[PDB]
């Protein structure tokens, strides 16, 4: 059929006019296929035989289909698309199984020809004229009246058209929920077997009504459902059956594969490290490089393995009840988290370790997961879930407040899950009394890569290593260091670069960066370390005499 | 009648953004305000064969109930620049800023009024998402004159001024500026009689309608920069102090830190005043206190506004438009950190858009995700200033303290 529905007022860009493109010749039997294809197509009115008249024309060839011995009608319409308009996006976000709510009866309905069934806009189908060519250049030509298939509004309008021809039934059926993904129609209510199937029949003769066929009363499907890599029942959900068949040797490929599979699983898997597999993916490999798999791998592959062993399976949403979200510490730099309303059953997983930043403390980490899965609770549920977390509402407002920048976490409670979260060292908010001043510096050559770092003390005392290849911007996180040897356990300490001073300034506790990590245990080795700052290069006590 | 013939910046197209992911309380909220929207004809669906987008909130007004549906034309507000700044923009009045207190006045439903240029209609298309996308989304455009959009008072101006012509006649000293949806009015009179002239006022307006908010600029004034007093005088208390005058050196031709920075030692061990050092503090007190000298704004360049955040619910915020060159600097005093720069930066604008007609470009100290979540919830203001998210400088928020 043709659906009798309204048409869309398709257009070209600007500047631009049709599609004019030289139609090279075809094999023997490709024109007979074409020739037979397009005859029915028209029987059915999905093309008609246009006139010499139309200056516009795209090409045309058959392809043999592996089904049976069937060839098909493939028409590339790059130019005709180049030249089209842009469209209301058709790709904006595909919900998540953890977001639906629970429904009793469901089916699914595939669309026959859908496209070849939505009625192009008449005063643009003379743009998708085509030419069956002569076994060797006199010619026949036709034109399209239903959306192309390769097209490219095609996708666009399809959506749109079947919206509206399904607007009026949802009306008619409020409690119903239809969802649209391609040829394809999910069906769900709450109501059981009787008046569900007679819901439905209803649903097609709408659609027929609007030209739309779909299978056979007894010739459907039915949950579970695979789609976007889930498995989908009315109830529960998860991710697809996910396999690991066993193996000695892994290439770079095999293993990204599995990365790959089992960051999937992890939606509803609780308790799934990567972090020794993306390890092993470390440096411009090749593929098909075999890689030994460093002891935590294995280890892992099986902790992996095992969880997986069991089927696992999140629920569905309740609109009534609240979301609790509870994160966890994994260690170092890994945080996993649960969602869900009832006792422990998930409506879904999920973990972080996205660690972008140079130097960071957990109390951050921690609250960059929140923010996270804010987001994410947002848009599946359009709602934030309460939080429970492994740090104490008390070293966090010492946190936040004493930090710079601004937060915000919603509503939260304490959890005593016993890799709990806490500030690993205090820098100073006054002065020393009794405590070794440390005027330190680090210099260096802005063309040869060596300098020298140093430091006085109004004790007498004087220092000054050898550096080989390093920039100020490391030279500075060595005269601190050193200053943190020397000294016992109470400090001050003096640099110029608010560089070293930002960095420490800010309670960092792990680093992309050995240094700083050395600077950092020394810390937590201290009883009172101040760090104050001095205009650099200038004629001030210390600083000045440091700067040989 | 006929519309003004709206036309955009050849070579460039329309605005295409996404939508942001909604709460449930503000999706159903823009359902039924946009339902009746429709209904009044003030706009209506569109086709697939409209590529563009802009972004699209709901927001309460002065913390009341009624959700106020926010449209963020920020985007297109660029691509129609020219237009509505160097074709019909609206002139600013130096005067504003002296009057003893302006009141601001939310008058945009008026643009509902007049038609939108058919042809233009598509570059106004919006969006109302759906819960985990279930559902397509709504998708709207406007037939009228929008409110957020900047193009609107270029138009509706004649009009506007038509409208306000006897009233300003009665009282050639009242000053009524037009920025974006609000009018800005402002009077010397004491309170009562301007509480009285802005409801006067109110009542024009009600008819050509096809006290309040009181703010009083003319007790503004920059917030200096202070030096401590102490009388005990360490190491690093003095060490601090010059570090500070280092900065302010900087700016403030004239600062001089030599005297001072001119007095090795041990940090916690305390000294004296210095017999003549005491006009350094004296002489750079005073400076201080000032004025920069040598700062001047520049109506091509547009304005930046940096905002630091010191612990104790308070924020100190400078504006300029060339780092170091102080136009402003002042500060701002259910406590969450997100809320009050959403205040203070609200405060900011408002007093920017009195002081020089234009919104400033923010430099917001937190998390883009987050503000860019959370933004929302205590925004009121009918419009939208630039921002853009950093990390503090160490000192700086202290030099600021
Ligand atoms: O039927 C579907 C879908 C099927 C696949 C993917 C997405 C949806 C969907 O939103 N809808 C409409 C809402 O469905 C809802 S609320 N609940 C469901 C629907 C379908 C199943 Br098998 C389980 C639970």
């Amino acid at each position: 059929p043709i659906s009798p529905i309204e048409t869309v007022p398709v257009k070209l860009k600007p500047g631009m006019d049709g599609p004019k493109v030289k139609q090279w010749p075809l094999t023997e039997e490709k024109i007979k296929a074409l020739v037979e294809i397009c005859t029915e197509m028209e029987k059915e009115g999905k093309i008609s035989k246009i006139g010499p008249e139309n200056p516009y024309n795209t090409p045309v060839f058959a392809i043999k289909k592996k089904d049976s011995t069937k060839w098909r009608k493939l028409v590339d319409f790059r130019e005709l698309n180049k030249r089209t308009q842009d469209f209301w996006e058709v790709q904006l976000g595909i919900p998540h199984p953890a977001g639906l709510k629970k429904k009793k009866s469901v089916t699914v309905l595939d669309v026959g020809d859908a496209y070849f069934s939505v009625p192009l806009d008449e005063d643009f189908r003379k743009y998708t004229a085509f030419t069956i060519p002569s076994i060797n250049n006199p010619g026949i030509r036709y034109q399209y009246n239903v959306l192309p298939q390769g097209w490219k509004g095609s996708p666009a309008i399809f959506q749109s058209s079947m919206t509206k021809i399904l607007e009026p039934f949802k009306k008619q059926n409020p409690d119903i929920v239809i969802y649209q993904y391609m040829d394809d129609l999910y069906v769900g209510s709450d109501l059981e077997i009787g008046q569900h199937r007679t819901k439905i029949e209803e649903l097609r003769q709408h659609l027929l009504r609007w030209g739309l066929t779909t299978p056979d009363k007894k010739h459907q499907k039915e949950p579970p459902f695979l789609w976007m890599g889930y498995e989908l029942h009315p109830d529960k959900w998860t991710v697809q059956p996910i396999v690991l068949p066993e193996k000695d040797s892994w290439t770079v490929n095999d293993i990204q594969k599995l990365v790959g599979k089992l960051n999937w699983a992890s939606q509803i898997y609780p308790g799934i490290k990567v972090r020794q597999l993306c390890k092993l993916l470390r440096g411009t490999k090749a593929l098909t490089e075999v890689i030994p798999l460093t002891e935590e791998a294995e280890l892992e592959l099986a902790e992996n393995r095992e969880i997986l062993k069991e089927p696992v399976h999140g629920v569905y949403y309740d609109p009534s009840k609240d979301l609790i979200a509870e994160i966890q510490k994994q260690g170092q730099g890994q945080w996993t988290y649960q969602i869900y309303q009832e006792p422990f059953k998930n409506l879904k997983t999920g973990k972080y370790a996205r660690m972008r930043g140079a130097h960071t403390n957990d109390v951050k980490q921690l609250t960059e997961a929140v923010q996270k899965i804010t987001t994410e609770s947002i848009v599946i549920w359009g709602k934030t879930p309460k939080f429970k977390l492994p740090i104490q509402k008390e070293t966090w407002e010492t946190w936040w407040t004493e930090y710079w920048q601004a937060t915000w976490i919603p509503e939260w409670e304490f959890v005593n899950t016993p890799p709990l979260v806490k500030l690993w060292y205090q820098l100073e908010k006054e002065p020393i009394v009794g405590a070794e001043t440390f005027y330190v510096d680090g210099a260096a050559n802005r063309e040869t890569k060596l300098g020298k770092a140093g430091y006085v003390t109004n004790k007498g005392r004087q220092k000054v290593v050898p550096l080989t290849n390093t920039t100020n911007q490391k030279t500075e996180l060595q005269a601190i260091y050193l200053a943190l040897q020397d000294s016992g356990l109470e400090v001050n300490i003096v640099t110029d670069s608010q560089y070293a001073l930002g960095i420490i300034q800010a309670q960092p506790d792990k680093s992309e960066s050995e240094l700083v990590n050395q600077i950092i245990e020394q810390l937590i080795k201290k009883e009172k370390v101040y760090l104050a700052w001095v205009p650099a290069h200038k004629g001030i006590g210390g600083n000045e005499q440091v700067d040989k | 009648i006929e519309t003004v013939p709206v036309k955009l910046k050849p070579g460039m197209d329309g605005p295409k953004v996404k939508q942001w992911p909604l709460t449930e309380e503000k999706i159903k909220a823009l359902v039924e305000i946009c339902t009746e929207m429709e209904k009044e004809g003030k706009i209506s669906k569109i086709g697939p064969e409209n590529p563009y987008n802009t972004p699209v909130f709901a927001i309460k007004k002065k913390d009341s109930t009624k959700w106020r549906k926010l449209v963020d034309f920020r985007e297109l507000n660029k691509r129609t620049q020219d237009f509505w700044e160097v074709q019909l923009g609206i002139p600013h009045p130096a005067g504003l800023k002296k009057k003893k207190s302006v009141t601001v006045l939310d008058v945009g439903d008026a643009y509902f009024s007049v038609p939108l240029d058919e042809d233009f209609r598509k570059y106004t298309a919006f969006t109302i998402p759906s819960i985990n996308n279930e559902t397509p989304g709504i998708r709207y455009q406007y037939n009228v004159l929008p409110q957020g959009w900047k193009g609107s008072p270029a138009i509706f101006q004649s009009s506007m001024t038509k409208i306000l012509e006897p009233f300003k006649k009665q009282n050639p000293d009242i000053v009524i500026y037009q920025y974006m949806d609000d009018l800005y009015v402002g009077s010397d009179l004491e309170i009562g009689q301007h509480r009285t002239k802005i409801e006067e006022l109110r009542q024009h307006l009600l008819r050509w309608g096809l006290m309040g908010y009181e703010l009083h600029p003319d007790k503004w004034t920059v917030q200096p920069i202070v030096l401590p007093e102490k009388d005990s005088w360490t190491v690093n208390d003095i060490q601090k102090l010059v570090g500070k005058l280092n900065w302010a050196s900087q700016i403030y031709p004239g600062i001089k830190v030599r005297q001072l920075c001119k007095l090795t030692k041990a940090l916690t061990e305390v000294i004296p005043l210095t017999e003549e050092a005491e006009l350094e503090l004296a002489e750079n007190r005073e400076i201080l206190k000032e004025p920069v000298h040598g700062v001047y704004y520049d109506p091509s360049k547009d304005l930046i506004a940096e905002i630091q955040k010191q612990g104790q619910g308070q924020w100190t915020y400078q504006i300029y438009q060339e780092p170091f060159k102080n136009l402003k600097t002042g500060k701002y005093a259910h406590t969450n950190d997100v809320k009050q720069l959403t205040e203070a930066v609200q405060k900011i604008t408002t007093e920017s858009i009195v002081i020089w007609g234009k919104t400033p470009k923010f430099k917001l100290p937190i998390q883009k995700e987050t503000w860019e979540t959370w933004w929302t919830e205590y925004w009121q203001a009918t419009w939208i200033p630039e921002w853009e998210f950093v990390n503090t400088p160490p000192l700086v928020k202290l030099w600021y303290q």
